RNA sequence: GCGGGGUGGAGCAGCCUGGUAGCUCGUCGGGCUCAUAACCCGAAGAUCGUCGGUUCAAAUCCGGCCCCCGCUACCA
């Protein structure tokens, strides 16, 4: 029996609809990513998703079929029990630009990036554009290309679009990201796929020095409809530990969390608690270390947490420092063209008073402005920020036909 | 509002009460609206 | 595992309880005002996907086939 551990990795998956993200994570996990009811019936990625798997290699066999996720080695036919490499995490973005913006939340938590490509769709595809350039934003340039639908493409058009792949990477930071043939529904060589996720995407250097912050992505209530008052629980609040480490029964404050009317204006409350338990799914551990979306069940009220109220929450210590500011100064860098769309028009130097969407790592808000400096922006909000230190990645999107697409990547100066 | 009572006469215009109320919805604004 | 309507230009009413597609927005035209719109009334209008069965006799009760297809196995 594998001696249990919590993950070490995050691999957020980006790409458009029909490019093959749902069944590729079905393929690397054994389970799916479309986790809502109207989603269940309609069939489009609506949730910022998540996924987990194990890795055990059989040292005896050839390259590579050893990498399958159970304590056995007869996928490649090896008699041995495999050596363990890690338990893994894949964070699942939407495809549509009618649902693009929100995804940038999870982006602040990827130890890599995955782009899936349509090999039965001409060049260039609409939303993979925006996905890959937002990756270029998040400071995680680690990309995993897959050319998908090797089972409806002719075996030459695949090669032409493969050239187109190596080319699309030329001229962007990802000249040195792979191209491995696997596909979504047909599980074709997902094994050397995980081999490539291991070989090409390395671990980003972990550090336990700054304040341990879990930049949340999900938050839910365990209590089933009709749960008696005796086995009642708090809420689960779920992120991953990038700086530090969190522990069950630990004093913590969550931010922003709860909003309250204090002195006639609008303001929030950073909320103290301790953790009721920690887990990644269905195994028992007690103190979350770096690696993977960890779930932290707390001592709060559950109604505070259901229906993704604090989407992109942050957790740090109730004796710690992360600021909140209604007026935020952000140094912003303009995007070069309309990436994720059919149509790409010029990027205009604007004046203020326009209403733009500013997503703070895993946080998000609207904003307007009065002084529009050349390089930075002084934006007024309705809800304060989650900014653990300098120049954290908050992104700006402007409306395009109801699709809020990127117009710059900004870093928060405080 | 430093009334000027030549306007209520309603001759070739609109009521005054329901214009005051609408000027408030813009003074409250240019005061709040990034007039900081 | 299934399972539903199988309806005029449009809401589909109406299906074990069996003979008049059944009213309603819309298209033609006729009335009232000075003239318009509201308002009034005739007319057009499918005839139940379709092969059947049951049924003196039908959407009405039961089936062949097919239209579109609507619910099939999530809370740290
Ligand atoms: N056999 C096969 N089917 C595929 C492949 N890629 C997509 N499909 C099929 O195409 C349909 C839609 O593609 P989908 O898998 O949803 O791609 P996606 O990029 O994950 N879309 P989304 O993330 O919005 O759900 C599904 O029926 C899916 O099974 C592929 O490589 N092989
Ligand atoms: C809001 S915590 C999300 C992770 C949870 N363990 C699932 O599965
Ligand atoms: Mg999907
Ligand atoms: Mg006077
Ligand atoms: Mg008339």
């Amino acid at each position: 029996a594998w001696p249990k551990v919590q993950p070490e990795v995050n691999i957020g998956v980006v790409g458009h609809v029909d490019h093959g993200k749902t069944t590729l994570v079905q393929a690397i996990t054994g389970i799916w990513t479309s986790k809502h009811s109207e989603e269940l019936k309609r069939g489009m990625t609506i949730k910022l998703g998540y996924a987990e798997t194990n890795i055990g290699v059989c040292e005896s066999c050839k390259k590579p079929e050893a990498y399958v996720t159970e304590p056995s080695c007869k996928s490649c036919g090896s008699d041995d029990e495999p050596k363990f490499l890690r338990r893994i995490s894949f964070i699942d973005a939407p495809g549509h630009e009618v649902l693009m913006a929100t995804m940038l939340s999870g982006a602040a938590l990827m130890d890599g990036a995955i782009l899936v490509v349509a090999a039965n769709e001409p060049f260039p595809q609409p939303q993979t554009r925006e996905h890959f350039v937002a990756l270029g934003i998040i400071g995680v340039k680690n990309l995993i290309i897959v050319q998908n639908k090797v089972d409806v493409v002719s075996k030459e058009e695949a090669l032409s679009q493969y050239r187109q792949i190596k080319q699309f990477t030329k001229g962007t930071w990802a000249e040195n990201v792979p191209i491995i043939p696997v596909s979504a529904l047909h599980k074709i060589n997902i094994d050397s796929l995980i081999e490539g996720i291991e070989e090409y995407i390395k671990t980003p250097y972990r550090d336990l020095s700054q304040k341990p912050v879990m930049l949340v992505i999900r938050s839910f209530d365990v209590n089933k409809p009709g749960t008696q008052f005796n086995e009642l629980k708090g809420g689960v609040i779920g992120g991953s530990i990038i700086q530090g480490l969190f522990k069950v029964d630990q004093e913590i404050k969550v931010l922003p969390g709860l909003r309250v009317e204090k002195q006639g204006k609008v303001s929030y409350e950073p909320i103290f608690t301790k953790i009721s338990s920690i887990r990644f799914g269905d195994e028992e551990f007690k103190e979350a270390k770096p690696g993977g979306l960890v779930a932290i069940g707390t001592y709060l009220d559950p109604s505070l947490t259901k229906a993704d109220n604090l989407l992109g929450s942050i957790i740090t210590l109730a004796d710690a420092e992360v600021p909140v500011l209604w007026n935020i100064r952000i140094k912003y860098n303009l995007l070069e063209r309309v990436v994720g769309a059919k149509e790409m028009l010029k990027v205009d130097p604007i004046r203020a008073k326009e209403t733009l969407m500013l997503s703070v790592g895993s946080s998000t808000t609207l904003g307007i402005v009065t002084s529009v400096k050349k390089d930075e922006i002084e934006v007024e909000l309705r809800r304060p920020v989650a900014v653990w230190s300098n120049n954290i990645r908050t992104v700006i999107s402007r409306q395009i036909a109801g699709r809020w697409r990127m117009i710059g990547w900004g870093l928060v100066e405080i | 509002m430093k009334r000027r009572p030549r306007k209520w006469k309603k001759k070739g215009r609109m009521r005054w009460k329901w214009i005051k109320k609408r000027i408030r919805r813009l003074k409250r604004q240019r005061k709040k609206e990034r007039g900081l």
